[PDB]
């Protein structure tokens, strides 16, 4: 297993497709900075 | 079928997690020829691993199954994306909750939260950069590649090994095990980034309980009970430790 | 002997230590009619009580074995030396180590260390206040008053739950189990005193596993897994807790 | 179970007949002040 990401609070936008159960692979898009 | 989910709860509750997961990390480390490939290629068939995107696609190329379980990848087959913005999935597997840290609250399943504090071992100061901030929680499955690699460009600054338990990480103990990765066994890794503050937190569970570092190699075992902190400079002074977006960073194995 | 003994260790580390605690403190809460007195009688036989000190000398009156665990002693027998600028002792029992804390290293036995930052948690901010400090070690007996004091007076301002393990804290154990107190489940209370800062750190043991202060009641059991920190203010100050020299603070009890 | 106490580096003398296994009674005296 398990890997915990923390993003400081208002630094990141998470991508709005990826929810509970989306598969990941390492490199893929996971969030872009803010503003 | 509550009676089944029950049943298996009833197990995570009452068999030595720990024992189990030195025997299986001794099994693991064992170079025993046939018999480890034998039990590299049931594992292959039972979680359909895909040893095409292995570097070394032969299950006889290993010679303990931690060195398979472990197994680097092809270097073509996972792109990072190239945007210095992006910030890229450091794991392969699958999401199980990602969002917004409600006041210092983490989201765990339906009608589960736990505290940054708790994740933090206490760590009140570290908790404090990361209230009403932003987590992702990525299960890696025994067919996934078990190595884990940084979202972005970072300068380590601290880590910190937390003593826990071995429970078992899955869709069952998640959604019933209060506080399941405040307590588990686990590993901290705080960097600084071009986007402030950033954790990337390795917890282990049951046989997958080896945690290792590429700046320090295996940090369990041994199971010394202790929390052990380190700590390294801030950049551009002698010592800084730098990884780049897409770099191998650490990764679990069996014991 | 040195294998007799590298058994009796064995034993640590092979009986399931929390279980048998779980299983004492169930039966120690039990108002049991001769059975919670027989089980007393035979303590106070085998570990020699000197039930003529407590304020309730006869077995008969207590309602649980942990009621007499706990016994209340004569407010006549403990006299708290009145001179303001000496500290009194906390605690009924015998010195396992006291000195001076080289820089960051207490002793545990001779030929084991361990350090300040481990026996705290992880909390360097409060490892710095003692760091070449001074320290002593009470190691309360069976047979001893289960009670612990004020050694001068305080201010409450800080309570740290650490859970851990539950190795006996008998002194073969403390000359070869690493990390004995860093490692065991126990509970920190920092104080404010005309002497500077001063900690206070209960540590259970097996059997002898739970814990509590008079601010708080019972803190463990339960067991829930993590870290916890409670803060109070500088005293003189609305919710200001203090307590004054020799005023009981907390105690040990079975479970 | 055991206590342990800790105190400041040069705010505290501790008894010199205190050694290890030195019987301990609630309210004797274990250390003194500096000043």
């Amino acid at each position: 297993x398990t890997v915990i990401n923390l993003f400081a609070p208002g630094k990141v936008n998470l991508v709005e497709q990826l929810e509970s159960l989306s598969v990941t692979k390492i490199g893929q898009p996971l969030a872009v900075s803010t503003e | 079928d509550p009676m089944l989910n029950s049943f298996k709860l009833s197990l995570q509750y009452i068999l030595p997690k720990l024992w189990l997961t030195r025997l299986a990390g001794w099994g693991a480390s064992k170079r025993a020829g046939w018999l480890t490939k034998l039990v590299i290629d049931l594992f292959v068939k039972y979680y359909k691993v895909d040893m095409k995107e292995a570097q070394k696609p032969d299950t006889a190329s290993y010679r303990t199954f931690n060195e398979f379980f472990v197994r680097p990848l092809r270097d073509e087959v996972r792109p990072i994306d190239t945007d210095p913005n992006v910030l890229v999935m450091p794991a392969d597997g699958v999401i199980s909750q990602l969002g917004k840290i409600e006041e210092d609250k983490i989201l765990q399943a339906k009608g589960h939260n736990y505290s940054l504090e708790a994740l933090l071992a206490g760590n009140y100061l570290m908790a404090d950069l990361f209230r009403n901030g932003t987590f992702v929680t990525t299960y890696l499955s025994p067919r996934d590649y078990h190595r884990v690699h940084m979202p972005c460009n970072g300068i380590l600054r601290e880590m910190i090994y937390v003593p826990g338990d071995l429970f078992s990480v899955n869709h069952l103990t998640a959604q019933n095990v209060p506080n399941l990765f405040a307590r588990n066994e686990r590993v901290i890794c705080l960097f600084d980034t071009e986007f402030g503050p950033m954790a990337q937190i390795l917890v282990g569970a049951t046989i997958v309980g080896s945690i290792e570092t590429v700046w320090a190699g295996t940090i369990t075992p041994p199971r010394e009970g202790i929390i052990k902190r380190w700590t390294w400079p801030a950049g551009e002074n002698d010592g800084s430790v730098a990884l780049l977006k897409g770099q191998e960073m650490g990764r679990f194995k069996l014991g």
